[PDB]
């Protein structure tokens, strides 16, 4: 098993992430909180020539 | 089998006791690493081959199911065991379950697929090792540069220098181990052979002009005074030009195998030597020059000369491109490649004498320049 | 230039990408451009030594886009603009 | 309480996964600095904690910070690579001293030490001399031995500890199939 006691590490960065992503996720509520007016889209596909 | 190893630990022939002793202390203290070193000590003393049969199994199970020490030492003492038996059958076996029982912790798949290759690189095939061995300089070119690995891979380039398909990749690699040489720690009775196919090695290389790279290092001329001048004498008149035909001569029959075919190619690569000199020697005062000192220096007739400067602009060497009426050599950019000294004298005073010049004109112009302008 | 510069952008090179380095001086006392761009990446020698991190010089220039050229302008109110004709040329064409 | 910071050197080599000793104590001695910097959160929580080795290339792994809960994570991933170093072991952490933020928080730095000690006696005294020079405490702890244990580390001790008044404590541990948190735990530096 000292083969797979290299994903305590991985199990320890994933956990990390997602004690991370409260902050970055947090502003969600502050940014996206209300849009102050209403405006109609339109859908046209462009090409630029990732 | 710890308690039942006791019996065929002790019982030993004559001398053998002398490694016994410490290695069944350091048995008993089950320390790992100093039973490893032990074993590299017993390995590397010159054993007589007949009774180690026992230990190299006996410890070659140990270093497979030990996982704590680095397995190249199980590589070194499996390359003593393949050494020791001659089966190449059983040596794919061997090796493959050592690329079985490593784990993904170090990289030691270069020296691994180094060893297979190595063995390998027999009569059985050649093609398939010449792949795996390009595989082996293409997987790690990352920062652990040691080089001893890639000096493996140069004794594995020297197994492939055995064919003579191709001389131009040794001499390559044979600069690298030209510079990757620390010191005269391994046997000079070894060097001598080392430093005569090197140097027969780097005659015979058609991938290269000029020979400076290999003389120009100061270990092979340190370790060629052993050996007998003949050589460094031909080096040296190779390297620094070859105004006579007479010591070219004798050295090109000296060398009685494999020269005789090569000689017409190696006089083919000599005679753009005197081109490069002849051209790098005067730099100014009327470069331009004849056909008569090429013909002179090559002792060849004036139908050839067109074929020999066509040869010069076909190896790429050389750019020069003459507008003469009347037969002339006008020349261009060339590279000396090995070294002139006379030339860091000179380029001392004509690098001097433009520093000054440059002062001396901005003196004189900033001088009253400065003066009404500002 | 120290010999510890390796071990030092080392960590910035397993961290981060790539990493430039840059030598200036503490001193504005070189006519010179202060800056020099360095990268850092291994590259084979001919000679046969083993390979290691080397410092290829990457030309630079200092510009600004928008801001810096008019706070940089009002602060100094001593340097000219590039003003072809004599004076410009001149210089140049004495220091 | 006591305001005070916290240095541990830890050795990588692979002397550390013998298995004549404790079955790769790494981890034993990975534990003796989660009850030590436990212990020393439960006495003093603004206290920092640094993680660095001993390899040829010296690595911060973590910050002098009292936040454990990265460091318990940063205590992985150990690269066992390496054999042993002395000089810029002890000048990358008595040297770092100065960078921590709280500039009442004592000197005091502990090392695990795994492999024989490569520096000669001349070492060992400019370097003794530097640290009773400058008056950082300094613990030393040996786990683990090829040759006799305090030799000329005996030396090395007595001339690197000055004050002897409450002054610093040497930790020697003998062979034993017993853990090594209750033997380092038994001086006045654990608690």
């Amino acid at each position: 098993k000292i083969m797979k006691s290299e994903v305590l590490r991985v199990t320890h960065e994933l956990q990390a992430m997602k004690d991370k992503i409260k902050e970055n996720s947090e502003k969600i509520k502050v940014n996206k909180t209300l849009p102050y007016l209403v405006s109609n889209v339109i859908e046209l596909l462009d090409v630029d020539p990732q | 089998d710890v308690p039942g190893f006791l019996q065929q630990s002790q019982n030993s022939g004559p001398g053998q006791p002398a490694v016994w002793h410490r290695l069944e202390e350091l048995y008993t203290k089950k320390l790992w690493h100093q039973l490893t070193l032990q074993v590299l000590d017993f390995v590397q003393d010159p054993c007589f081959a007949q009774g180690d049969g026992l230990i190299k199994l006996y410890e070659n199970f140990i270093s497979e199911f030990e996982h704590r020490v680095n397995p190249l030492s199980l590589v070194e003492i499996i390359l003593h065991v393949v050494r020791q038996m001659t089966d190449p059958n059983v040596a794919l076996t061997f090796l493959e379950k050592t690329r079985e029982k490593v784990k993904s912790s170090d990289e030691a798949v270069i020296l691994c697929k180094t060893a297979i290759g190595a063995l390998k690189l027999n009569i059985g095939d050649l093609q398939v090792t010449k792949e795996t061995i390009e595989d082996v300089e293409e997987m790690l070119n990352n920062l652990p540069g040691v080089t001893s690995v890639h000096s493996r891979f140069y004794d594995l380039s020297s197994k492939y220098y055995q064919t003579i398909g191709n001389h131009a990749s040794y001499y390559k690699d044979a600069l690298r181990f030209l510079g990757c040489v620390d010191i005269k720690d391994l046997p000079v009775s070894e060097q001598q052979e080392r430093a005569f196919t090197l140097g027969l090695a780097g005659l015979l290389g058609e991938g290269v002009f000029n020979f400076g790279e290999l003389l120009m290092h100061p270990v092979l001329e340190s370790l060629r005074n052993t050996d007998r001048q003949w050589l460094i004498d031909t080096l040296y008149a190779f390297n620094s030009g070859n105004v006579e035909r007479f010591q070219t001569l004798k050295t090109a029959w000296g060398q009685q195998p494999d020269l005789a075919a090569n000689e017409a190619q190696l006089l083919r690569k000599i005679q753009l030597l005197c081109l490069m000199e002849m051209t790098f020697t005067r730099p100014a005062n009327h470069r331009q020059l004849t056909f008569e000192e090429i013909a002179k220096s090559a002792k060849i007739t004036v139908n050839e000369v067109e074929l020999l400067v066509m040869k010069a602009l076909s190896v790429g060497l050389v750019k020069g491109s003459i507008d003469e009426v009347d037969k002339r050599v006008h020349m261009t950019w060339v590279q000396p490649r090995v070294l002139d000294l006379q030339q860091i004298k000179g380029m001392k005073d004509r690098l001097e004498f433009w520093c000054t010049d440059v002062k001396s004109m901005e003196m004189l112009v900033e001088h009253q320049a400065h003066d009404i302008l500002t | 230039l120290h010999k510890n510069d390796i071990a030092i952008n080392e960590l910035m090179k397993r961290y981060c990408p790539n990493s430039v380095l840059v030598i200036i001086d503490v001193k504005p006392k070189d006519l010179g451009l202060p800056t020099e761009a360095y990268i850092s990446v291994e590259e084979v020698h001919d000679d046969g030594t083993p390979t290691s991190k080397t410092f290829e010089h990457v030309t630079s220039e200092i510009g600004a886009e928008e801001a810096e050229e008019v706070g940089v302008e009002h602060l100094l109110r001593d340097i000219k603009d590039t003003t072809v004709g004599t004076l410009s040329q001149r210089i140049t064409n004495q220091v | 309480m006591v305001l005070e910071s916290t240095m541990v050197c830890v050795d990588n080599s692979e002397y550390m996964r013998n298995g004549d000793f404790l079955p790769t104590r790494l981890q034993a001695q990975q534990d003796a600095v989660n009850i030590v910097c436990h212990s020393k959160t439960r006495s003093n929580p603004e206290n920092n904690v640094g993680l660095i080795t001993l390899a040829n290339d010296c690595e911060v792994l973590t910050t002098l910070t009292p936040d454990t809960g990265r460091i318990l994570s940063k205590l992985h991933t150990v690269q066992p690579k390496g054999k042993i170093t002395f000089c810029t072991g002890i000048r990358v952490a008595h040297l770092a001293l100065k960078h921590r933020q709280g500039k009442n928080h004592k000197m005091r730095i502990i090392a695990f030490v795994g492999s024989p000690v490569e520096d000669n006696e001349k070492d060992l005294v400019k370097l003794a001399k530097r640290l009773k020079k400058e008056k950082v405490n300094v613990d030393i702890i040996n786990f683990g031995e090829e040759e006799v244990n305090t030799e000329k580390l005996t030396a090395f001790v007595n001339t690197l500890n000055g004050k002897d008044g409450t002054g610093s404590h040497l930790v020697t541990v003998p062979p034993g199939p017993s853990l090594a948190d209750a033997l380092i735990s038994s001086p006045i530096l654990a608690g």
